[PDB]
RNA sequence: UUGGCACCUCGAUGUCGGCUCAUCGCAUCCUGGGGCUGUAGUCGGUCCCAAGGGUUGGGCUGUUCGCCCAUUAAAGCGGUACGCGAGCUGGGUUCAGAACGUCGUGAGACAGUUCGGUCCCUAUCCGUCGUGGGCGUAGGAAAUUUGAGAGGAGCUGUCCUUAGUACGAGAGGACCGGGAUGGACAUACCUCUGGUGUACCAGUUGUCGUGCCAACGGCAUAGCUGGGUAGCUAUGUGUGGACGGGAUAAGUGCUGAAAGCAUCUAAGCAUGAAGCCCCCCUCAAGAUGAGAUUUCCCAACUUCGGUUAUAAGAUCCCUCAAAGAUGAUGAGGUUAAUAGGUUCGAGGUGGAAGCAUGGUGACAUGUGGAGCUGACGAAUACUAAUCGAUCGAAGACUUAAU
């Protein structure tokens, strides 16, 4: 039950009871709509499709993202609707719920709710193997040619290749990542934002899949 | 943060005037420590008399690090040196007459008798 | 540090698939001249 | 910003020298890299000019180069006299802009994105 | 509307009773502590070190000295465990961030008035 | 392991330890489950099952080793060219110097010491870590997904209750349960604490310059010094391991013959672990078996050979950053707020210049939270995102229902 879509503000703090300083991230969960039903008689899988931010509409000389396009248009008017630049599925709700064209609100979830967030990450670029992984840098003196290089890669002959999973550098990168068991510490309805409590991933601006706990 | 080999003043009438960390008790691979954290410690400069003597080993206690804790109300304390009270292994010191501000988070840690024996705890 | 082995014609001609070239923007200059660069301005023989 | 491949230094003397030279001839060609950085640096130095007051006289000569230029009839204002009397008097009523960019094709010796740079 | 939803969610919490200070001013703070027994209230008279960035967020720090040991102690500005700010007296300093009193002990650490 | 043998390598298979990075066995060091006990309890002992995860920091020694101080739930044992030097050090040792002991008439020697003693390589292929392009997936597109699979995770202490109960003469002291918290680790994030912050603010030394005063400017590591936004960041904040299902190991059984009995097994039927499979987290239709849903697009010329154009859709190009080596990704491209500028802020610095007053002065005070402010916020078309160009489908047969 009880998913929704938004993009991070940024982060803030707030107090609770006995003066307790709590972080917040600011999450504007603001016009969400749900947008395709799916049913496993057509599908395999129940689930439900969320469109959360609308875009202008079908211009003919369009260049960009921001004016959608010919199979947007007709898609988000199955349902009455204007279309979405985000769309995502959420299935751990129930499907006999969510008539096609609601607006989910923001006044889904209560304070005290348990929820995963999940995002991508910032992206760092192309990182090195004491970034990209936690490892222990060489010695900076005493002699020493080896400070951020990765380690040995493999075993002399037996093992005469290198094995997969080796940890070497590469793209640090914004892939997709939850953290679970945050909390909901106030649901501002007209503002139309969530403050979870803690730290949610992705850059401003973002997207994040605000869904309840599955533990 | 007090890790291994860090020079304390030591805080009470104990015998002992500095001290320097053996090991952080507590679990394996433990680093650092905070106030409310026991250390065992060997003192380096001690009082001509007292209890304790140069080349023992001790345990003890740290009180007001130089980078102090966080409360939970966002609150934060700082102390201007690191200190420390020999503790006689109940979480009972061995002095009767504590130097210095005490920080309030040991409260919380059975060291009641270190709290009574200080000036006023911050 | 070294090659062990020499390059093949076939291996050294499937290397350079990629080592190409890309026409430019081409575009008319409609006051007058001959084909400028796209989004540029131009110097000699055109009017942009 | 834009390091334009110097130091610190050598990139603020070279800022303000092709600021200054781009209020003498009030267009010059340079590469697109440094166009789009003494773009931001001209504009905020007419912005001083509009003002006219002493306190940006002293502002707009933390940049300006001490260069005179030999105007008509053999009279002869300095780079911080024509900034706040002539560019000052042809936007005051102007809120922005200031400049434009005119690219054009690559140089000869290197593959650079020649620009033109204008006072408008 | 992004720019108000950092402010308009976190207006509600933020405080109006509090003095104006800055950095130099001594202050008695009026903080409360609550262990299982009561609600009781200790001063904390120090002075104003650091006040540093704005919002529900806004924080400062006041310096005492204790028993011969000194002493920071850092509060969110806005917190509700702090019942009364006053300021006992003003300080003529000429920085944001008097951070050169931590070396500074006795007579030497002295800020005047107005 | 010490050897034995002399098979590979002397037109070189180059170095003992240590470091970095590991990986694999289980004859298990800790944690899990059992049997037996000369097991009261608390502790143990021994054996069996089990590799999931974990398995410290110092002192001395070049040391492997070993001893020792501290801890810890435990500080496992091995294999991988006594793992790993085209990854690193070079202390150890086979170099030239020199010295002692010893031996030799001697030059010298020891495998005895001692001091000193150059560590080359731009990665072709495989392999690995990222990332694009091509084509295929029997129309072409846009979007959401299924998960065949693969990967990650997986540790554990302490305390409180049960309960001073069971047990015990006492001393002591439980299982089972419940709860609280940690340590280590892994993640995400910059709100806080901090760090940095070389186009931010201020102070200040020397010297040169802007005619001079005053104000500035250059250089002196950014001249130093005090701070500091954005961003990146941990030592800072957040979470995580859990449960819970199946099937089992060792074990424990029930029924039950064969063999009138007995019998855990033969037929049956249970129960039983950090293990196994899910559960959890990612990635995944190039999953050539190329999946599915929704929406959009629909051509004629024409030995239809192909061409001409085009649809939906893209792209070139241009403004950019929440993205980035590149390119990809994303925000935009005038019906435009994409970037700059401008205007207003936020935050930062701490009171600008000029003027006035006071002081003989150095300087103070007022004017005035003043000026200034790079990345942050909003507004605004002022400037620039021009005109254009390129690519892009026409839906094959076969049979079966209809």
């Amino acid at each position: 039950t009880k998913g929704i879509l938004g993009r991070k503000i940024g982060m803030t703090q707030v107090f609770g009871e006995n003066g307790e300083l709590i972080p917040v991230t600011v999450v504007e969960a603001k016009e969400n709509v749900v947008l395709q039903k799916k049913t496993v008689e057509v599908d395999g899988y129940n689930a439900i499709q969320v469109g959360f931010e609308d875009k202008k509409a079908y211009k003919k000389d369009a260049k960009s993202n921001k004016y959608a396009n010919k199979p947007a248009e007709g898609h988000a008017k199955k349902a009455d609707a204007a279309p979405k630049r985000f769309i995502r599925e959420f299935r751990n709700v129930d499907v006999d719920a969510y008539e096609v064209g609601q607006e989910v609100s923001v006044d889904t979830f209560v304070a005290g709710d348990v929820i995963d967030v999940t995002g991508v990450s910032k992206g760092k670029g192309f990182q090195g193997a004491i970034k990209r992984h936690g490892q222990s840098r060489g010695p900076m003196s005493h002699g020493s040619h080896f400070h951020r290089a990765p380690g040995s890669v493999g075993m002399a002959s037996d093992a005469s290749r290198v094995f997969k999973g080796q940890k070497m550098p590469g793209r640090m990168g914004g892939n997709t990542v939850t953290v679970q068991n945050l909390e909901v510490v106030q649901v501002d309805t007209e503002n139309k934002v969530i403050l979870v409590k803690g730290n949610v991933p992705g850059p401003k601006k973002g997207l994040v899949e605000i869904r309840t706990s599955i533990k | 943060m007090i890790q291994q080999e860090t020079r304390l003043k030591v805080a009470d009438n104990s015998g002992a005037r500095e001290v320097l960390t053996i090991k952080v008790l507590g679990g394996s691979g433990r680093k650092t420590a905070n106030i409310g954290d026991v250390i065992v410690c060997t003192v380096k400069n001690a009082t001509p008399g007292g209890v304790v003597k140069k080349g023992d080993v001790v345990k003890a206690v740290i009180v007001r690090t130089k980078s102090g804790v966080r409360r939970n109300d966002g609150s934060y304390i700082k102390f201007d040196e690191n200190a420390c009270v020999i503790i006689r292994d109940d979480k009972g010191p061995r002095g009767t007459r504590i130097f210095g501000p005490v920080a309030r988070e040991l409260r919380e840690g059975n060291f009641m008798k270190i709290v009574s024996l200080a000036p006023e705890v911050l | 540090a070294v090659p062990k082995r020499r390059t093949s014609k076939t291996r050294k001609n499937k290397r350079r698939t990629h080592f190409k070239i890309s026409v430019p923007g081409m575009t008319e200059c409609p006051n007058c001249g001959e084909y400028k660069l796209s989004h540029r301005v131009c110097k000699n023989c055109g009017s942009y | 910003y834009r390091k334009l491949g110097r130091t610190s230094d050598q990139r603020k003397a070279m800022l303000r020298d092709l600021a200054t030279s781009l209020i003498i001839s009030e267009r010059i060609e340079t590469t697109e890299a440094r166009a789009k950085e003494v773009r931001s640096v001209v504009e905020k130095l007419i912005t001083l000019g509009k003002k006219g007051d002493l306190a940006s006289r002293r502002n707009a000569a933390k940049t300006l180069r001490n260069v005179e230029i030999l105007n008509e009839d053999e009279t002869t204002q300095t780079a911080l006299q024509k900034l706040f009397g002539e560019i000052a008097e042809r936007y005051t009523e102007r809120q922005g802009g200031y400049t434009r960019i005119l690219k054009q094709g690559p140089r000869r010796g290197d593959g650079a994105e020649s620009v033109i740079i204008e006072l408008v | 509307t992004n720019h108000k939803l950092i402010e308009a969610v976190t207006k509600s919490q933020l405080r109006t009773d509090l003095p104006s200070f800055r950095p130099g001013d001594t202050l008695r703070v009026h903080v409360r502590i609550i262990e299982g027994t009561r609600e009781r209230i200790q001063v904390f008279e120090g002075v104003v070190i650091k006040r540093r960035g704005g919002g529900v967020s806004e924080t400062f720090t006041v310096r005492k000295i204790s028993s011969g040991v000194g002493v920071e102690r850092t509060f969110p500005l806005h917190t509700p465990k702090i019942e009364k700010i006053e300021v006992k007296r003003r300080g003529k300093v000429r920085r944001a961030k008097l951070y050169y009193l931590r070396s500074l002990r006795g007579k030497a650490a002295r800020i005047q008035e107005i």
